[PDB]
């Protein structure tokens, strides 16, 4: 199964991207399967865990977001899923979450993954993006590097591909 | 084997009427229809009691809701409900092995069918199939199907898929319980 | 037991909680002011026999990196309430990894004090306590009370003669005042009604250092 | 694999090759043969030490002596080369030798120090240490090499004399010398 | 994955390398491992990073609760004793191991703590993938009577021995001094085509 | 490993080596295996260090909590009975070769967990090599001085063959009015 | 054990570069090894997989190409090696040589040659291939900036060079010193 | 690793996807599966990549020794038969492939599995994606087929196979064995 | 599946025309007929090349005999010959897995068909069947069949057995290659 | 088992016990394990009796066929080299712990098969218990008489612990002009 999870941070704009496919074995099921759930998160690995963690996280997160209208800090969200998945260290759910998105009101990006850029998934990516990363890109550039890394790593990869979604988070605009 | 098609103002679903333990089929009337509401319709391929021990367990909730709330659930809503159950059973002592299609027709959200993996991997399906005859059929339906279609044409599109299960496939699945779901609600064909 | 000792009076008043408010009326005076450098909390404690100790059981116990408590009411009850308040704060730190927002710790602790106004075989907590905190850009000054009702304040007072202490706090002080200057109103409102003191600022929670209390 | 000695070291001195090795041939936790000399002296200078099942050392000591004794009456690089052929041929039938041997020989101003893994992997290396020093002795060898890129007569000598203290202290210190073939 | 510690005269120089690998790929070339259990005490971790991080967070909340309660900064042995128990109880399900160092009025203690729960204070300890290579250098070079600043010249080279020689361990050395005199964190400490738009 | 317990006179004289190897790689040479579980009663261990950390300390907990109430030094066989209990109830989730002494009364506990009072014992996987030296020396009519040289020389011979034991030979002397632990 | 190989030839160069280090497990044993042994002024062969096999295989290749060089007294074609080596891999296949070898001989047409192999024989003329441990890291990137170039050699050298900087700090089995062996009409250019 | 083949009144068309894989990494997408033996009859490659090359090198060799000695063409029946015999000997050795002999004789299409299953049909698809390729295949296939309509059919059926099979990507590679013999009718892309 | 019937002046044998690896059949023309003489006819169900790598290996001997001796072997004689081979292969590196019916018609010994186990357990069969559809069919033929019959009736008796393989059995075996052997020699039906 | 070989003077003095148990059940207590393979060279054995019957005798065949041609008593290391060969070529279809002596030259052969000249050795699974008694007694300056009491007392201590060895202690004395085999 799986799926790839591109994620990249150049300038305040926070890139993240993913393949839109999942397979029952080696046969593609759908050419449209959401992995990037809106400070965004992109989970890949099993589909069951992708959906399970997305549901469980939005639940725990909404209890907080009602309890304070204060938007969540990216670091605290990282702790939220970190603790949420470590509870099964005896029965661990297989999905690799990579959050990407702004620190509130300071317009400061925070990307991270959980067991520059953080790639995760079934993939091809970590060796591809690393010397191409520019520490400064306008979104116009940021889209281009992440789209290249996405398309090149994933077209090669057998079990990913067939549709790409790219969110380049900014307060001003969020392109897709 | 199960097959599902999404149309302009309908959802089309159809099922082989068979089950077999051993070398023989022991019935050919076996209903892999699991209709649960006026427009929420599971179709469950899978071995043993688990397909129906699950199907009914969902049905009675989906129905229990309708009495208790006075209104009927969305195809999506029912879908995410059954999805939740299957995810729980995967980690459980009893992981059910049911591969099911939740057909349904919301009025204001429109017709929808969902593929659901036994593990529990819900996904909206433009068209879908299940079983092991799924490896054969999905290509025919993927080539042939377009955005437009008609319920009149849906019958031909489905009749062509029936040929694969006899003509190229080893197992004989001889009668197909075609059914539709349309604003009117479910009908047998 | 399994049956709560809290039951309504004929017009709907929680008699045991009202009596818990009477227990708050006892206890040495407390005072707390949000100034604009940082909150201060302070309390009367007394030599009493002249054989006591003053660093043994402060009413001013830090709870979390920048929260503290000061109680009025029964002292025995405070010792355990603080323990659960620290529990909620450390538990929050391992789950959320930031020292818990002042408003949230006050809320969660309020829920603990509410549980016994509905829970079997237990009386409500006598202790009422100022819970003063500073996160982000704001000093927070809270009052939790026996029913688990809590309020944020700009200035507030507790214990004996809070009734006049609050009056001084609204006329002798308003707006903002540099932290020792808003301690001026503490030391002079407390005077209306030995002493421990603790301040917040942004310098890690702090007990106003004993040479400088003088 | 049966009873096994370990701890063989090698490293060159400019115009010589110190090779020290302790003399234990332990079998299990028991140190059954606290007397085995594992440093064969092949040719007027060159020599092999061996760290692995000792039966295989006996086999290759008598066989390498066969090749040398034959050829004499008819270089370290050549001995390592063939030794790789021997270790490899036994791997091909999946009847390996468990021996892992360093071959230190001063050949024409050059201190060849081959290493031949049991499963036939082979390379020259200036500061070789076989097992139990292939995680421990090895940084101590390198730390001198990280600083000074070559080792003198006295440098590699003292390096091994200390590194062997870093088994039991009964080790023989074989030393190829411009002449060749010493043992202490 | 080369973590280390040495007990020098005034305390403990902990040392660590910034790498974490998911098998054969480096996923993090700037990995934080000298986790702050408390301002006084610090704990390096090795083995599975998940277990090490989370177990260190548990002991952190625990130690910081006990010190928060007494108002007296906790002892090292306390930290070790709850670590001994914590890593014993799971019986190898916590397969990540810890090097705790701290100073209490009782003075320096540095226990390597194996994931089955053995706590052993010693003047030098190493752990991680690089530990064999590192410990030979710590053995050869450590001397009792070492001073305060020479430990910086004793763990940076020792960890460096694990950086070059090993393939699980690499990247910038971290070095964290423990003394009642001062605490030091040196987070990154010792260093040993464009896809054209439009 | 090597645990070498001998008894006599004022109290036991017993010893152990210094290494706590994990596999062939030594981890430590300074380990004290003779470690206290009471003032009188000091445990010795084999099996694993890890299971014995969980045990022994828990016996110290119980034993020192034995002593406060009864206000007498706890009986050696009582402590040894606690080791029989702890080892007996989990013999399968445990490995422990203890040799508990106290004041002298040399007691032992096979990993399976039967407390069987020895009068001299040896433990570990290095122990076995000692047998021909202990059996041919233990003798009734030997004074207190003899046991020191006996245990100290016994262990060393054990260590020569054993590649699990080495380190410094550490000896307890547990007796009335003293514990003279040499190394 | 393993390690990375890379090769590209467009115009005359067949740039066969590789990391030196071999790791038995993790114990980097010599940091000075070449994977790209030269065989002929034109033939250079990278070999990654298993060093013990790589040695034996290359000696068998060298012996066989010398046998040919006696038998025909005509230099061993690079295309002959592409068809020959695959049969050599098949000869020991039910016990296989765990070896991934990249061939770089200079053609009769004065052009580059690269021939990817797998352990059982899949020769592939191609414009580039990286094999070994970091091959998954290098193939999409290296493909992107190489696959309307006249095979620019100076920029191509930098493009070969940089990807091994990137692989070395990412994959833990590529590293140390990089050895490059261009194959031009002037000869092998180590 | 899909390699459809079918015969009709104006030819036998053999299309093949060009992807080859090891793990979920894709080593190349350049291979032409339809390994040549003869101007007018041709092989296939399904199953392991090396096997098909090697066996069909032996096949090409033996067909050549035969055509020289017997001094006539080897037939599709005979070619498949020698092939089937030769792959049988290595039955239980895991040398798995799905080679097919095709070529005009009338047209001859014989699928030849590695366990020795030399069967003569007319319509085949072999490999992982075959189950996809089959369903499209039957739906357009008729013996009454033009050379162009058949070109489109081979391309549609390969295109629908590669679309779902994870291990099959790369461009369609028609060969048409008409009366005269084969030509590289199309090598055209799938990413169109 | 294979079926065989012994009649008054004939031997009747018939075969499903199918084979499948995977989920699909890859042919429906597959001849499980292995005719080897004018009146010696193997029919071999079994997986892979072994069925035909054996069948032909027998055929070429059975034929080699006819040239070399100038006369044709008895159905029994051919039967004991193939029986011998299968017994040898059982102890061998290659034990063939071929379940075959050797039909034949001797003139002066009369019509005979033989069941032959893959292990090699020759037995004369009044009527017989092979395959896995053998578990189903043999009861119909055992009930219905009598000593008398006729070739005209043999067709009905066989047509009734065909129903079992579709109507109760899971696999679709759709065409049956009926054939007879009669003093005249072999004919297709 | 226990094979206990010691060198010296005119020739080796060495011994072995009497039991050849199969499992816990003894089969025999009278077995002579010190048995001749030449007049000078008498084999001792551990591993199994069954593999050693096939070996040893075949070495006697070769060795006594060694002696007739060369017309000299065969070299002890020659015989021992034959044991290295026989054991070396099948180490996997064999078990043998020989201790070959001759005239004295104590030689040994680990089952894996390396002939390694010991100066004193012990073999078996009962041997290990001896180590602490041999190592602390073998001494340069001991006369011929000493080795008799040494080997005979060594084995008995070995046997006390070993439940594979017991029987009667049988000693060879192999030397110039005599083989004094006591029991």
């Amino acid at each position: 199964n799986g799926g790839a999870v591109m994620a990249m941070k150049g300038k305040n704009c926070v890139a993240i991207a993913a393949d839109r496919r999942f397979g029952i074995q080696a046969q593609m099921v759908t050419t449209d399967f959401q992995k990037i759930f809106p400070l965004y998160i992109g989970l890949a690995g099993l589909a069951t865990d992708v959906q399970t963690v997305a549901q469980r996280l939005k639940f725990r997160l909404n209890l907080y977001e009602l309890k304070e209208g204060r938007q969540i800090k990216p670091y605290t969200l990282m702790s939220m899923v970190a603790n949420l998945l470590y509870e099964k260290r005896f029965g661990p759910y297989y999905t690799e979450p990579v959050i990407a998105g702004l620190d509130p009101k300071t317009f400061k990006p925070f990307i991270c993954s959980l067991d520059d850029f953080v790639v995760s998934g079934t993939c091809q990516m970590y060796g591809m993006c690393e010397s191409l990363w520019e520490p400064n890109m306008d979104p116009d550039h940021l889209f281009e590097t992440i789209s290249q890394a996405m398309l090149n790593a994933v077209d090669r990869d057998a079990v990913s591909g067939m549709g790409v979604i790219v969110h380049i988070i900014e307060k001003d605009k969020i392109t897709t | 084997y199960l097959i599902g098609i999404q149309g302009p103002d309908y959802v089309l679903v159809a099922s082989d009427r068979v089950a077999a333990s051993n070398i023989v089929q022991m019935k050919d009337d076996h209903d892999k229809m699991f209709k649960m509401s006026e427009k929420i319709l599971l179709l469950c391929v899978g071995e043993a009691g688990d397909t129906v021990q699950f199907a009914e367990y969902i049905q009675k909730n989906v129905q229990l809701y309708k009495m208790r709330n006075g209104y009927e659930l969305s195809p999506t809503a029912a879908a995410n409900f059954t999805r939740r159950n299957l995810a729980d059973c995967l980690r459980s002592r009893t992981p059910y092995h049911v591969n099911l299609l939740l057909a349904g027709y919301d009025e204001h959200e429109g017709p929808a069918l969902y593929y659901m993996d036994y593990l529990a991997a819900l996904a909206k399906a433009p068209f879908a199939a299940h079983g092991y005859g799924a490896f054969l059929t999905l290509s025919i339906l993927d080539r042939y199907y377009t955005p437009t279609i008609s319920r009149e044409r849906a019958v031909e599109l489905l009749r062509k898929c029936l040929e694969e299960l006899q003509k190229r496939f080893i197992l004989n699945l001889p009668t197909f319980s075609v059914r539709i779901i349309d604003k009117n609600g479910i009908h047998d064909l | 037991y399994s049956f709560s000792l809290t039951t309504f009076s004929p017009s709907g008043k929680l008699v045991q909680i009202e009596y818990a408010l009477a227990a708050v009326a006892g206890g040495a005076p407390s005072v707390g002011i949000k100034a604009a450098n940082g909150v201060v909390l302070a309390t009367e404690k007394k030599q009493k026999s002249i054989l006591y100790d003053e660093r043994s059981v402060h009413k001013v116990e830090p709870i979390t990196k920048h929260i503290g408590l000061v109680y009025s009411g029964m002292g025995p009850d405070y010792r355990v309430l603080v323990h659960r308040a620290r529990k909620l704060a450390q538990q929050y730190y391992l789950v959320y990894q930031e020292p818990i927002p002042t408003a949230q710790l006050v809320q969660r602790v309020a829920s603990v004090m509410q549980e016994y106004t509905q829970s079997g075989g237990v009386r409500p907590f006598g202790v009422s306590l100022l819970i003063c905190g500073w996160n982000e850009g704001r000093p927070y000054l809270f009052q939790s009370d026996p029913s688990g009702a809590y309020f944020a304040w700009k200035a507030t007072a507790m214990g004996k003669n809070y009734v006049n202490g609050k009056t001084f706090l609204e006329k002798r002080y308003n707006e903002d005042l540099e932290l020792e200057d808003a301690i001026h109103t503490a030391i002079l409102t407390l005077k209306e009604s030995n002493i421990e003191v603790g301040i917040c600022n942004e310098a890690g929670f702090r007990r106003l250092t004993p040479t400088e209390v003088k | 694999p049966m009873v096994t000695g370990t701890s063989v070291l090698g490293v060159k001195f400019e115009g010589g090759v110190v090779i020290a090795a302790d003399m234990l041939g332990s079998y299990g936790s028991l140190a059954r043969f606290r007397n085995i000399s594992r440093i064969m002296r092949v040719n007027n200078s060159t020599m092999l030490g061996a760290s692995g099942d000792y039966a295989d050392f006996q086999y290759l000591k008598q066989v390498l002596g066969q090749m040398v004794i034959d050829e004499e009456l008819l270089s370290p690089r050549a001995i390592h080369s063939w030794l790789t052929r021997a270790m490899y041929s036994r791997r091909s039938k999946m009847n390996p030798l468990w021996n892992t041997m360093v071959i230190g020989g001063y050949a024409d101003g050059e201190s060849f120090l081959g290493y031949v893994d049991m499963l036939g992997v082979a390379y020259e290396a200036p500061s070789l240490a076989t097992g139990y020093g292939a995680y421990l002795a090895q940084p101590l060898l390198r730390e001198v090499l990280e600083k000074q890129p070559v080792l003198s007569q006295t440098e590699a000598r003292d390096l091994v004399e200390r590194c062997m203290r870093v088994s039991y202290n009964r080790f023989q210190i074989a030393t190829v010398t411009e002449k060749g073939v010493e043992i202490e | 994955t080369t973590i280390a510690g040495v007990v020098y005269k005034d305390g403990i120089v902990l040392g660590a390398d910034t790498r974490a690998t998911e098998g054969m790929v480096v996923a993090d070339k700037n990995c934080s491992k000298i986790h702050f259990i408390s301002p006084n005490i610090y704990c390096c971790g090795a083995g599975t990073a998940a277990d090490t991080d989370m177990t260190t967070q548990l002991i952190s909340s625990n130690l910081e609760l006990h010190s928060l309660s007494t108002g007296r900064l906790p002892r090292v042995v306390t930290a070790n004793r709850m670590l001994k128990q914590m890593l014993f109880r799971y019986q190898g399900y916590i397969g990540a191991a810890l090097v705790l160092g701290g100073v209490d009025v009782t003075g320096p203690h540095l226990y390597s703590i194996y994931p089955h729960g053995s706590t052993d204070k010693l003047p030098y300890v190493t752990m991680g993938s690089g530990s064999l290579a590192a410990m030979a250098v710590f053995e050869d070079k450590f001397r009792p009577d070492m001073e305060e600043e020479e430990a910086k010249n004793l763990v940076s080279e020792a960890i460096a021995a694990g950086i070059f020689n090993d393939l699980g361990s690499g990247s910038n050395i971290d070095l964290c001094v423990i003394s009642k005199n001062k605490l030091d964190f040196l987070r990154p400490y010792t260093v040993p085509y464009r896809c054209e738009k439009g | 490993t090597t645990i070498m317990a001998v008894q006599f006179d004022g109290g036991v004289v017993l010893g152990a080596d210094s290494r706590t190897t994990t596999g062939s790689y030594i981890a430590n040479r300074v380990t004290d295996k003779l470690t206290p579980i009471h003032d009188r009663i000091f445990c010795c261990r084999s099996g694993s260090a890890a299971d014995t950390q969980a045990v022994a300390d828990a016996v110290t907990y119980q034993l020192g909590f034995h002593s406060i109430e009864l206000n007498e030094p706890p009986l050696v066989h009582t402590a040894a009975s606690l080791f029989k209990e702890m080892c007996y109830r989990y013999r399968e989730d445990l490995m422990a070769g203890i040799i508990i002494a106290g004041w002298g009364q040399v007691y032992s506990v096979p990993m399976g967990g039967m407390m069987v009072r020895q009068s001299f014992a040896i433990g570990g996987s290095g122990s076995s090599y000692i047998y021909g030296y202990v059996d041919a020396t233990y003798r009734e009519g030997m004074t207190k001085e003899e046991c020191l040289q006996f245990t100290a020389n016994a262990l060393a011979l054990a260590m020569e063959r054993d590649g699990s034991s080495g380190g410094v030979i550490r000896l307890a002397a547990i007796a009335e009015s003293g514990v003279e632990r040499q190394v | 054990n393993g390690g990375t190989i890379l090769a590209i030839a467009g115009e005359d160069f067949a740039i066969v570069a590789s990391d030196t280090r071999l790791s038995e497990g993790f114990s980097i044993h010599t940091r000075d090894s070449p994977k790209c042994y030269k065989l002929t002024d034109k033939t250079v062969i990278g070999c990654s997989g298993f060093h013990g096999d790589c040695l034996t295989l290359t000696k068998i290749i060298e012996a066989r190409l010398k046998m040919y060089k006696h038998s025909n007294n005509k230099a061993m074609t690079t295309g002959a090696i592409a068809a020959m080596l695959s049969t050599i891999l098949y000869s020991r296949r039910f016990f296989p040589y765990y070896v991934y070898n990249i061939i770089g001989g200079l053609d009769e047409e004065g052009k580059g040659a690269v021939y990817s192999f797998d352990p059982v024989g899949s020769y592939q003329r191609d414009s580039f291939k990286a094999g070994g441990s970091a091959s998954a890291m290098l193939q999409p990137l290296l493909d992107n900036q190489v696959g309307h170039v006249p095979l620019s050699l100076d920029r191509a050298m930098r493009l070969v060079k940089d990807v091994f900087i990137s692989a070395a700090e990412r994959d833990v089995y590529t590293g140390d010193a990089l050895r490059i062996c261009i194959v031009t009409k002037e000869g092998i250019r180590e | 690793t899909t390699t459809l083949a079918f015969k009709f009144r104006h030819g036998v068309i053999v299309a093949a996807d060009s992807r080859a894989t090891a793990g979920a990494y894709i080593a190349s997408q350049t291979v032409k599966k339809v390994i040549e033996i003869n101007p007018y009859l041709l092989g296939t490659m399904a199953g392991g990549a090396a096997d098909c090359s090697f066996w069909e090198r032996l096949l090409a060799r033996q067909c050549r020794i035969y055509e020289l000695r017997n001094k006539e063409r080897i037939s599709v029946a005979a070619a498949s038969k020698l092939l089937a015999n030769m792959v049988y000997q290595y039955k239980g050795m895991g040398l798995s492939m799905g080679t097919m002999i095709c070529g005009w004789d009338g047209p001859g299409l014989y699928y030849v599995d590695s366990e020795g299953n030399r069967i003569s049909g007319a319509t085949f698809s072999v490999g992982s994606g075959s189950v996809y390729a089959y369903g499209v295949m039957d739906r357009g296939y008729s013996y009454d087929l033009e050379v162009e309509q058949a070109y489109d059919l081979a391309r549609r059926a390969i295109y629908q196979a590669t679309y779902r099979d994870a291990y099959s990507g790369g461009a369609v590679n028609l060969y048409h064995v008409r009366e005269d013999g084969w030509i590289r009718v199309s090598s055209d892309n799938v990413a169109d």
